[PDB]
DNA sequence: GAAGCCACATCCTCTG
DNA sequence: CAGAGGATGTGGCTTC
């Protein structure tokens, strides 16, 4: 799927999870899907730093996520200090039919 | 005016009209966003009190349907199992599966209320 | 604002432009002209029809007649018609019995606007 | 290749 | 002030 060829957020995004040596600024919290947020405005940068958009910022790149929500992609944990968690029972329904 | 003058003519002369003369593929275009099991209840439920929304597929023509002036000619859901049974462009003129919510159907020239009509002038 | 002709001559409605976004704030919102004395309480739906997905998702699809002249708060088009096709757009007056004009070639529903390519 | 998509960009807004 | 969200331009990418 054109995740694929053209970069994302999700897939962009996980590309600091996974990697340990970029727990500088964010990383996996627990045993369920949820993930921490470091430097709000160092993530965005790198963001900046791939999509070629040197204005971007977190209230930026933030919007892009919170479009996720009505598609089922990710959701908020309510409160938290910039902390939201991936839906992957849905990821392969919107990456795979049935 | 409620009708074009030569309301017989227009039917049997618009593209628009004996495009629509045939026997053609409709479907039930009401609630596009809701499950298949809810769409089927509110489809027949709807029937019942002799409305709903079918529009003919290959053409693109989509109607709000009203069945009377509850009926028995207009709306029968005997003539068979699993389906059941206006003036259009100043023209005065008049089957879905209870399961897919699709089927087929057609226009009529109504000479009756084409009368009726053109005499109220 | 300004008419165009329908399928019935007893009833007009907006100028609605070429090629517009998927869901947009329409530039004019839409008027629906009674010439044949309708009375002013009657409601007016519209279904956009095209041989391709031939109910699209609408929003404020329903209006009022009042004084003679049915107007759409602001309807919005998000099922889009597709490549070069528009809509051929059906509008229902619930009366005894109800009326129908249809419009052909009415709008081009995309998700870009007509930007300069 | 414009013509439809697409998945953010950039924006200014509320409202908890 | 974060966080959900409408509106509207933007740029890369499939489709006619």
């Amino acid at each position: 799927m054109p995740g694929s060829g053209q970069i994302q957020l999700w897939q962009f995004l996980l590309e600091l999870l996974s990697d340990s040596s970029n727990s500088s600024c964010i990383t996996w919290e627990g045993t369920n899907g949820e993930f921490k947020m470091t430097d709000p405005d160092e993530v965005a940068r790198r963001w900046g730093e791939r999509k070629s958009k040197p204005n971007m910022n977190y209230d930026k790149l933030s919007r892009a996520l919170r479009y996720y929500y009505d598609k089922n992609i990710m959701t908020k944990v309510h409160g938290k200090r910039y902390a939201y968690k991936f839906d992957f029972h849905g990821i392969a329904q919107a990456l795979q039919p049935h | 005016p409620r009708v074009v003058p030569d309301q017989r003519s227009k039917f049997e002369n618009e593209e628009f009209f004996r495009k629509l003369s045939r026997e053609c593929e409709i479907k039930y275009t009401g609630f596009r966003d809701r499950p298949h099991e809810e769409r089927q209840a509110r489809f027949q439920n709807a029937c019942r009190d002799g409305r709903s929304e079918i529009a003919f597929v290959a053409t693109g023509t989509n109607l709000s349907l009203q069945f009377f002036p509850p009926s028995r000619e207009y709306v029968d859901l005997e003539r068979e199992a699993g389906k059941v049974y206006m003036i259009l462009n100043g023209v005065c003129v008049i089957w879905i599966d209870l399961q897919r919510l699709d089927g087929m159907g057609c226009l009529e020239f109504d000479e009756e209320r084409a009368q009726q009509e053109d005499a109220l002038a | 604002a300004e008419l165009v002709r329908t399928d019935s001559p007893n009833f007009l409605c907006s100028v609605l432009p070429s090629h517009w976004r998927c869901n947009k704030t329409l530039p004019v919102a839409f008027k629906v002209v009674a010439l044949g004395e309708v009375p002013d309480g009657t409601v007016v739906t519209v279904m956009a029809g095209n041989d391709e997905n031939y109910s699209a998702e609408l929003r404020n699809a329903s209006a009022v007649m009042k004084n003679q002249v049915a107007r759409f708060n602001d309807l919005r088009f998000v099922g889009r018609s597709g490549r070069g096709k528009s809509f051929t757009l059906t509008i229902t007056v619930f009366t005894n019995p109800p009326q129908v004009a249809t419009y052909h070639r009415a709008i081009k529903v995309t998700v870009d606007g007509p930007r300069e390519p």
